[PDB]
């Protein structure tokens, strides 16, 4: 999935001015459909994670007494002592992937939060 | 137009004079906004194909055992380990070579 | 808010879910604008009583800065023949502040009235005097044909019709000698398809409006990035921080919350801007202070309500903001009113986001 | 004034290289952790500037055109340059601009100047009550018809003679915008033997002069025919419509600059 | 523009002045039609997949 974004042409044409609002009424729904198009994108971003990350509705756990038959799975398994559940591999996957966003929000660019957080995704995994 | 800030234009030119100036600024921004939306709809279709391919690899490589060659990776597929990643997912493929 | 979704969906039956209706924004309560004391007032009416003005290229200037502008004596109302104005009237200059003001007086012809305009070309515009783009005032003109006009033309005044190149704004040429007119230099004395650059008015009181004198008085204005020394008839409207206000600082008009930051600035750099080329941080032109520009809070409205046949209860959600006005609860998504927070976890029904889900239960 | 310098002769047009010089703030707008691009009259990087010096048998007081824009870079231990002369005719026939620093402030006047053969400034026998204050004015004989005058803020100037490598560095950029004269000033210590050191510095605005006079030529003032000169070196550059990338730090100072068309 | 009805534009403004108001509608309608075709091509790629 990608970053959910929402844009409003009400504040994009200009803010706190009746001159923009009056002329947008003459243009009608031109950017009203654009607001619905970007809204539908944010809906598709959350549905991409549902059909992939969660295969089943049941949650499974590891045993307290672990006999793996000689393999070491402690690398892929999350750490139960951490407040956020993460494995040794997921620690690098999160840290190696990189205000710019806050400055863009001042022009009317709204970044919607995801449906599932980092704690959620690791629990389905 | 004269300037890109309406606070300077509306505070100077007359309503009949500033109407032409603001009309060019709005039309340009409406076209600039449609350009971004169109580019996002294209990436929305590209990210959907990667998501549909993700659900296919998650089911066949991880949940079950797939016999497909060059799907779960090189070699005879045994199992696969999914891993959480920012805006994506990482697949650890165990194969027989 | 239940009917707000009805007009959004264009239907009288609202299905269960979350829908976006309007967009809330915090309007500025006051206006914070801060500039130091007034220096002097410009001689707007003192130049109207002069016996004789200068010519087009000879324009005389009286330098009085800090564009408070004398608003007391005004002869500009219905006292003259022709009124051609740009921008705003001088009666409205009391709300604006300019750096320097140059009061000019000159006499032109009938066909030369249309050539007067900021940032425009013309015979007298390019070759003699050009108005800067910073001039918001009015061009005042009156018909002097009953005074300056003489029989057979008045050669006392002069003007320069030709010059080797166009003059930049705020540039003067007092030379009456013979120089290059066109693009081919003729090397001094007139000839070789060149023309004598200096000219004399041919004003005849018996001809049309184009051949008759018009006394024009224009006060040159300068608007730059330098700090303004004057604000209005009243100055401060004393600052109270942590509030949404409409600010004008160093010529930058905007609306946002004014806060203090640790940003270190150079003495010669008045105001900063972010990567968006928009106002970011500014300095106080009056006293020594550092203010940060934080725009006022805004966001979209989310309506969470069950089906029409279920219940009429409506829960309004504000996205990514804290509600200081206002069953008012706060989550990672934002201010949520009209709902009760339950510590127990249930199957997700109405999507909220940021790890939150809403449902209609007991 | 009337009698020129005795040991002075004609100077050859020697050239050298200037690396990062020519960078300045295009406007007064502050910047924090942001990169920008602009196009104005600039000094290209790795360009050629003319070698000027005053040594006891070459005394430099030439006349060069101001038409294309002019850059100043002065590497001197004693800060021997007291200012410059501006104008077209450079005589009483018309008005000419003069900028002279008295070691306290900078006096800028537009008048009618009577131009003698060999103008210059400075003081004699400094060993008694130095103070480095302007006393004898050898540049012009008189002045009148003054339409402009300006006084700047107090400055600090050390004119004392020193030995060894160059120390003080003053780089000025003088340009004409719609009649307005925008002056840039920066002072930093350096270490220089010959040529120019390898480094980078940012130029800051000083004062804007609303004069509006055309300047087709200019001159340089050093330090009446028996006077000598110390160790002085400086340059005269020519500005061009180059395009630079100006990087800004958190405090608004430019630590990095890149010329597009050079490389 | 002044009005969406072209019969009111031709019956009031001059032929040179009417072409200006009609041009504002044509450029607006063709852009609206281009937006429709753009949305159809995107939905056409989804139904083929």
């Amino acid at each position: 999935s990608m970053t959910k974004t929402s844009v409003d042409c009400t504040m994009y044409i200009c803010g706190d001015s009746t001159e923009c609002s009056n002329l947008l009424l003459q243009y009608g729904s031109f950017c009203t459909q654009l607001n619905r198009a970007l809204t539908g994108i944010a809906v598709e971003q959350d549905k991409n994670t549902q059909e992939v990350f969660a295969q089943v509705k049941q949650i499974y756990k590891t045993p307290p007494i672990k006999d793996f038959g000689g393999f070491n799975f402690s690398q892929i398994l999350p750490d139960p002592s951490k407040p956020s559940k993460r494995s040794f591999i997921e620690d690098l996957l999160f840290n190696k992937v990189t205000d710019l966003i806050c400055a863009q929000k001042f022009n009317g660019l709204t970044v919607l939060p995801p449906l599932l957080t980092d704690e959620m995704i690791a629990q389905y995994t | 137009a004269i300037s890109s800030v309406l606070n300077d234009i509306l505070s100077r030119l007359d309503p009949p004079e500033a109407e032409v100036q603001i009309d060019r600024l709005i039309t340009g921004r409406l076209q600039s906004l449609q350009t971004y939306v169109t580019q996002q709809l294209i990436r929305a279709a590209e990210i959907r194909a990667s998501a549909n391919l993700a659900a296919t690899k998650m089911s066949e490589c991880v949940l079950g055992q797939s016999k497909r060659v060059d799907f779960c990776g090189k070699g005879y597929h045994l199992m696969s380990f999914p891993q959480s990643a920012p805006h994506g997912v990482v697949f650890l493929h165990v194969t027989y070579v | 808010p239940l009917s707000e979704t009805k007009c959004t969906l264009k239907s009288f039956t609202v299905e269960k879910g979350i829908y976006q209706t309007s967009n809330f924004r915090v309007q500025p309560t006051e206006s914070i604008v801060r500039f130091p004391n007034i220096t002097n007032l410009c001689p707007f009416g003192e130049v109207f009583n002069a016996t004789r003005f200068a010519s087009v290229y000879a324009w005389n200037r009286k330098r009085i800065s800090n564009c408070v502008a004398d608003y007391s004596v005004l002869y500009n109302s219905a006292s003259f023949s022709t009124f051609k104005c740009y921008g705003v009237s001088p009666t409205k200059l009391n709300d604006l502040c300019f750096t320097n003001v140059y009061a000019d007086s000159f006499v032109i012809r009938g066909d030369e009235v249309r050539q007067i305009a900021p940032g425009q070309t013309g015979n007298i515009a390019d070759y003699n005097y050009k108005l800067p783009d910073d001039f918001t005032g009015c061009v005042i003109a009156w018909n002097s044909n009953n005074l300056d006009s003489k029989v057979g033309g008045n050669y006392n005044y002069l003007y320069r019709l030709f010059r080797k190149s166009n003059l930049k704004p705020f540039e003067r040429d007092i030379s009456t000698e013979i120089y290059q007119a066109g693009s081919t230099p003729c090397n001094g004395v007139k000839g070789f398809n060149c023309y004598f650059p200096l000219q004399s008015y041919g004003f005849q009181p018996t001809y049309g409006v184009g051949y008759q004198p018009y006394r024009v008085v224009v006060l040159s204005f300068e608007l730059l990035h330098a700090p303004a020394t004057v604000c209005g008839p009243k100055k401060s409207t004393n600052l109270v921080k942590n509030k949404c206000v409409n600010f004008n600082f160093n010529g930058l008009t905007g609306t946002g919350v004014l806060t203090e930051s640790n940003k270190k600035f150079l003495p010669f750099q008045q105001f900063g801007r972010d990567i968006a080329d928009t106002t970011d941080a500014v300095r106080d032109p009056q006293t020594l202070e550092i203010l940060d520009i934080t725009p006022c809070s805004f966001g979209g409205v989310s309506v969470i309500t069950p089906g029409t046949n279920t219940s009429n209860q409506v829960a309004v959600l504000y996205q990514g903001v804290n509600c200081t006005e206002v069953n008012v609860f706060q989550t990672r998504a934002g201010c949520l009113i009209g709902a009760e927070h339950v510590n127990n976890s249930y199957e997700c029904d109405i999507p909220i986001g940021a790890g939150i889900c809403a449902s209609y239960q007991t | 004034q009337c009698v020129n310098f005795t040991t002075r002769t004609q100077l050859p047009p020697a050239y050298t290289n200037s690396f990062t010089r020519g960078v300045y703030y295009p406007d007064k707008v502050f910047r924090s952790s942001v990169l920008h691009s602009t196009q104005d009259l600039f000094l290209p990087f790795f360009s050629n500037v003319t070698w000027f010096h005053a040594i006891h048998k070459r005394f430099a007081n030439p006349v060069l055109p101001f038409n294309d824009g002019v850059y100043f870079a002065s590497t001197e231990k004693s800060n021997i340059i007291r200012g410059w002369i501006f104008g077209t005719t450079l005589d009483s026939k018309t008005q000419s601009l003069l900028i002279v620093n008295n070691a306290t402030n900078v006096v800028i006047k537009v008048c009618e100047f009577q131009f003698c053969n060999d103008p210059f400034l400075g003081v004699y026998y400094h060993k008694n009550n130095k103070s480095w204050m302007e006393s004898e004015f050898r540049v012009y004989s008189s002045a009148n018809n003054c339409t402009f005058e300006y006084v700047s803020q107090p400055f600090l100037m050390d004119l004392e003679g020193k030995q060894g490598n160059f120390k003080n560095l003053r780089e000025f950029v003088f340009k004409n915008i719609d009649g307005y004269f925008k002056i840039y000033s920066k002072h930093t210590p350096i270490n220089l033997v010959r040529g120019l050191p390898q480094g980078f510095s940012a130029l800051e605005p000083l004062v804007d002069l609303p004069i509006g006079i055309n300047i087709t030529r200019f001159q340089t003032l050093h330090i009446s025919s028996g006077w000598t000169a110390g160790a002085a070196a400086y340059y005269v550059g020519y500005l061009q419509p180059r395009t630079f990338l100006l990087k800004y730090n958190e405090n608004g100072t430019i630590t990095d600059a890149v010329d597009c068309a050079l490389d």
